[PDB]
RNA sequence: CGGGGGCAUCAGUAUUCAAUUGUCAGAGGUGAAAUUCUUGGAUUUAUUGAAGACUAACUACUGCGAAAGCAUUUGCCAAGGACGUUUUCAUUAAUCAAGAACGAAAGUUAGGGGAUCGAAGAUGAUCAGAUACCGUCGUAGUCUUAACCAUAAACUAUGCCGACUAGGGAUCGGGUGGUGUUUUUUUAAUGACCCACUCGGCACCUUACGAGAAAUCAAAGUCUUUGGGUUCUGGGGGGAGUAU
């Protein structure tokens, strides 16, 4: 979203992340389990935001049988772990640091390094993060991100 | 003359050694002997009268003021309640929803008692008789037997 | 098939059947005596224990119950008798 | 099987052949009867006593090492309860479902399950009345059962 | 090197809308739809009308100053077909042959987590 | 005719014969 | 014995008023003339005195409530709303 | 008599499956009965890809696709798609092609 | 459960029900534990906690009213406080109770 | 272990409406049109909001439930089958006139809600006519709370309990075994997987010993070589589920 304009130069701030539907649509393949988890949570400077996640079970590379679904308590366990990791990574310092997490996607690495003792769990992403409360305009904190 | 019960609530006078009895409308759930907390920094319990700026959105209050200081105007017959649906913290205002469904923006310093007003569900019982309508309007005014203007 | 000894079945065909569906039914479960190396005395734990059987002197743990066989708690030494 | 379901599950204990010995077995019948009485002091049903003797000590069946089953050892030592254990736990289940149904009146599933539990209770009570371990015209009434359990 | 727009092709059946906007999505340049280039009311969705509409839209876009575009093909969606009409392909090609540059193409059909009852009755739109 | 439209017609017959017989109770 | 079949308490009205009007009265006159459990002493002594007023016999506490029942269906969910909204404040 | 052992389709162990709508006529058909095919196609057709990949910065960039699952009724799938009508012995087959 | 633990003290231990017999056993130093029902009046609960701290007795609070505390002691009346005079072979003293 | 139930909670886009923005002649809808909405800028675009319903994709010859039925999250509440078991009681069981609980949709009563679709109704075409199909608008209804109703092609058109008879490989839930794979921390440990077996499910495939009037059927077999226990129903088609 475009926050401040200084003379034919209109400056912006992070307003959200979302997938393109061809990428999100190509991952939902049949004969596996889809896992969705979201958390509505605050940040250091008070950006209240809802950050989503997705995961999919996969085959081990010795598995013969067709599908490899989870078992519906593995889903609850993985959702618990995902939500705890997200509400750990948020309420670190603010969405400057959260976008500097989301760009190299370290969140997926933490998810797959925590849930691997539950289920194999391929193709993990963050898939969205949407703003539902901005604290204040705070022009100095804005221009801290425009050198 | 009224369907809702009333509650005598006694308070300590802050400036003189005496007691001040006020007559609230009894919200549903209150009982004699309960401590009622009136003020800005009071808690969100049933019976406590709070300003509307200090309650979250979706709080169900009754006996809510219109102007801050007019001691109770809206949602005041039996069973009724307003819903605080939103805040505008600058120019501090509060959008509430009146019992007629009409939305209304009012001051965030106007007060109201949490809960709905007792005696509710009163009009679900048929009067069945002209005697009950007689004794109903006997303590209100004089307009019971209103002959149709066409006759 | 069409001629077999149903009175003397082979042991490999009998060790695989359900414990009720063998020729004379008998339990596939056992007992075992356990000593925790802190104490000295031994105690007799069922294989399918269902309780947190603690040692006699130091009440700590010897087996946590599970779906089937009990799990001996990783510092143990057991003999099937 | 399953008088009040449609399940056909065969899951039970396969009692061994030998009606004597553990010849790996220690201390004799007086001590395991003493243990039975000691556990029955603690408020244990014979099912729980037999479980606790089976796993903690090595006691295969109390009818094998001792002379009788655990209800005769409880009853001959003045410790058998007023109503039998299975009727007790059925009445306990009916009391718990009735508390849930006064909390959750919209639940038709608990209504159906409560009718199944009480219809089980009445068949057990008719049996125990016929064999006369219960007095005649003993009646499970749904009001006093909550105290009758405890 | 370029300066981008976003092309917002919505090709249903019964019509095809080209219309480019600014990269913000607020300010629109060059609207022309597919049924403005024929008046025969059946060929509003036909790909020749989509080609003619996209050619006019590319002419006005090249005039205003937009030299590249970020297309977002769309179908009706919602409780409707979620399949683009016949004039969505050709318009795209007629937007790329003209001299407009193409970047970052995707598909933005609005798809529910399913929702409100689909029109047509329970036995369906039978005929 | 289709059996539920004879069933609906029969219910319309019975609803009439309940009405004419109600006038003479 | 069982004295009336279906009129119950509303047999005092006799043959008058219309049966569907005496059915809606019977739904509420059973509720307003019944004894309810006291929340405070745990005894079944709470009787209505006037519309919206419910007094307990022993421990003598008078609780405000619905006109024909102690707790209406509207005000019960209100008490659990404000219960929910308050614990979003202390947490 | 019975024309299929699996009568309409694929309901053994339920009693009720929640229905979907046909994509063509909006006839409401059960989800297991319907007829279900996933259409996976590019947003460009096989002629347009040359002229489009000429007309792009970021060379060829994705060839991005399009995915939707089509549920037909028995009428409108016979009327176009998956029909012909199979003989009594060729009916029992379940290999797709 | 806690209700299983109380059921053994009724059948194998010594106890007193009611308020006036409970605060008597506080005054004699004969109480081991008092279980107060939830719907007791707060003033009665305040002195029963005060009579305990003068005798260094532990107070347990029941999770229910006086109707269901009298149920756990196996009686058809309602008790407001039960005072354990003597743990028998039960284990209310050695548990969190 | 499960999409079994109840209550609360949470989310998701979409649809409809509304607010502001941008641009300019159409937009809908169809086999083709017309009614309809459009300088009151409709349709289209972007930001935000409200409302109610629904819970897509994952979603299958897969799960749970007595059936009807049940698919977002989380918490609480009670329940259940299967498995495991050298725990207990010891015939307590099977099926059931009368009787009882539950029972899709529509419908009924009284509030709440009313976005969408939409019996009636009003309209535009079609047509010889069109009280229809197709198009637009829309009432009750759809949703919920308290109470009725007690019917469905409520279907597997196949009562329930028990035993025996045939070959196969898949799958779901539980369990047992493996000097098997994977996850490294350094060996482990668990989970996932693989192999073999095992109960208990939803099913499937090939045969036919057997049955059948045949279609077809591992039950619809173990029936003129007729008897395991038990409940309900039928007796040419109508009249007629009519009259009383």
């Amino acid at each position: 979203r475009v926050d401040e304009v200084q003379g034919k130069n209109l400056l912006t701030n992070f307003h959200g992340m979302d997938f393109t539907t061809d990428k999100l649509r190509s991952m939902v393949r049949k004969w596996q389990t889809l896992i969705e988890a979201n958390v509505t949570v605050k940040t250091s400077d008070d950006y209240v935001l809802r950050i989503f996640a997705i995961a999919f079970t996969r085959k081990q590379a010795n598995q013969v049988k067709r599908h490899s679904y989870a078992q519906s308590s593995h889903i609850r366990a993985i959702r618990k772990v995902i939500s705890e990791i997200l509400t750990k990574e948020v309420q670190g310092s603010t969405l400057a640091q959260l976008t500097s997490k989301l760009i190299p996607e370290v969140i997926n690495k933490e998810i797959e390094n925590a849930t691997k003792d539950i289920f194999p769990l391929q193709n993990i992403h963050v898939r969205k993060v949407k703003l539902l409360k901005q604290p204040k305009f705070d022009v100095g904190a804005l221009m801290a991100l425009h050198g | 003359g009224r369907g809702a019960p009333l509650a005598k609530v006694v308070f300590r006078d802050p400036y003189k050694y005496r007691l001040r009895e006020e007559i609230f409308i009894a919200n549903e759930g209150v009982h004699t002997g309960q401590f009622i907390y009136a003020g800005k920094k009071a808690s969100l319990n049933v019976g406590n009268v709070l300003p509307l700026g200090s309650v979250p959105e979706g709080t169900i209050v009754s006996n809510v003021e219109e102007k801050p200081g007019d001691r109770g105007a809206l949602a005041r017959a039996s069973g009724n309640y307003v819903i605080i649906i939103g805040h505008n913290p600058d120019e501090n205002k509060t959008r509430v929803r009146l019992p007629s469904g009409a939305k209304k923006v009012i001051s965030s310093d106007a007060r109201g008692v949490i809960g709905v007003i007792a005696g509710g569900g009163r009009v679900d019982k048929p009067l069945l008789k002209a005697g009950r309508a007689f004794h109903k309007y006997r303590l209100k005014r004089n307009s019971w037997p209103k002959t149709r203007g066409v006759a | 098939v069409l001629v077999q000894d149903l009175l003397h079945p082979t042991a490999a065909s009998e060790a695989r059947k359900h414990k009720l569906k063998t020729l004379v039914q008998g339990p596939r479960s056992y007992f075992l005596d356990v000593k925790c190396p802190g104490c000295l005395n031994i105690t007799t734990v069922f294989s399918h224990a269902q309780t947190a059987v603690t040692c006699e002197s130091c009440s700590t743990i010897l087996c946590t119950p599970t779906g089937g066989k009990a799990k001996l708690s990783e510092g143990t030494s057991f003999r099937r008798k | 099987g399953r008088m009040h379901s449609a399940g056909k599950g065969i899951s039970s204990s396969a009692i061994p052949y030998s009606r004597n010995a553990p010849a790996w077995f220690k201390l004799s019948s007086e001590s395991v009867i003493e243990q039975i009485v000691k556990y029955a002091r603690k408020g244990l049903t014979p099912s729980q006593i037999g479980v606790l003797l089976r796993d903690a000590h090595g006691v295969t069946q109390a009818r094998v090492i001792t002379g009788n089953k655990i209800m005769r050892i409880l009853k001959s030592n003045g410790l058998a309860p007023e109503i039998p254990e299975d009727l007790y736990y059925l009445i306990k289940k009916a009391v718990s479902v009735r508390k849930h149904l006064e909390r959750n009146r919209k639940d038709k599933d608990a209504k159906f399950r409560l009718i199944l539990i009480e219809s089980r209770i009445h068949r057990l009570a008719r049996y125990y009345r016929t064999v006369a371990v219960l007095p005649p015209n003993w009646k499970y009434e749904s009001a006093t059962a909550s105290a009758l359990v405890n | 090197s370029q300066v981008f727009g976003v092309a917002r092709i919505y090709a249903s059946f019964n019509d095809t809308f080209v219309h480019v906007t600014d990269l913000s999505g607020k300010e629109t340049i060059a609207r022309v739809t597919g049924g403005m280039k024929v008046k025969a009311d059946r060929d509003e969705s036909s790909p020749y009308a989509a080609m003619l509409a996209a050619q006019d839209v590319a002419a006005k876009c090249k005039e205003v100053g937009i030299t590249a575009v970020h297309v977002k093909i769309r179908a009706t969606g919602g409780t409707r077909t979620k399949t683009p009409g016949p004039g969505g392909q050709a318009a795209l090609r007629a937007l790329a042959r003209s001299g407009l540059r193409i970047g970052r193409i995707e598909d933005v059909t609005p798809v529910p987590s399913d929702s409100t009852r689909k029109k047509g009755g329970r036995r369906g739109r039978r005929l | 005719m289709r059996a539920k439209w004879r069933k609906k017609r029969t219910r319309r017959l019975k609803r009439k014969r309940r009405k004419v017989r109600a006038r003479s109770k | 014995a069982k004295r009336t079949k279906k009129v119950g308490i509303t047999g005092k009205y006799g043959v008058r008023y219309g049966s569907s009007l005496r059915r809606q009265v019977k739904k509420l006159e059973i509720q307003q003339h019944a004894r309810y459990d006291c929340s405070f002493c745990g005894k079944k002594t709470v009787k209505r005195g006037a519309a919206g007023i419910w007094t307990c016999s022993c421990c003598k506490k008078t609780v405000a409530g619905g006109a024909y029942t102690v707790s209406t269906a509207a005000a019960a969910t209100v008490r659990s709303t404000i219960r929910r909204l308050r614990e979003m404040v202390e947490a | 008599p019975k024309k299929r052992a699996s009568n309409g389709r694929n309901k053994k162990g339920r009693g009720h499956v929640k229905p979907v709508r046909c994509v063509n006529c909006s006839k409401s058909i059960p989800k297991d009965k319907a007829i279900k095919r996933m259409a996976i196609r590019n947003i460009v057709e096989a002629a347009a890809v040359r002229d489009l990949s000429e007309a792009s910065v970021y060379p060829e960039y994705a060839l991005p696709k399009t995915y939707n699952k089509l549920h037909y009724c028995v009428s409108c799938a016979i009327h176009a798609r998956i029909v012909r009508v199979r003989s009594r012995e060729d009916r029992k087959n379940r290999a797709p092609p | 459960s806690i209700n299983q633990k109380l059921a053994l003290v009724i059948k194998s231990g010594k106890y007193t029900l009611g308020y006036k017999s409970t605060v008597k056993s506080l005054r004699q130093g004969k109480s081991k534990l008092i279980i107060i029902a939830a719907n007791t009046p707060v003033l009665r609960k305040s002195e029963l906690e005060y009579y305990a701290m003068l005798s260094k007795t532990k107070v347990y609070y029941f999770q229910g009213g006086n109707n269901e505390l009298g149920t756990a002691v196996g009686k058809l009346f309602r008790v407001g406080v039960v005072s354990i005079l003597e743990a028998g072979d039960s284990d209310i003293l050695t548990t969190l109770a």
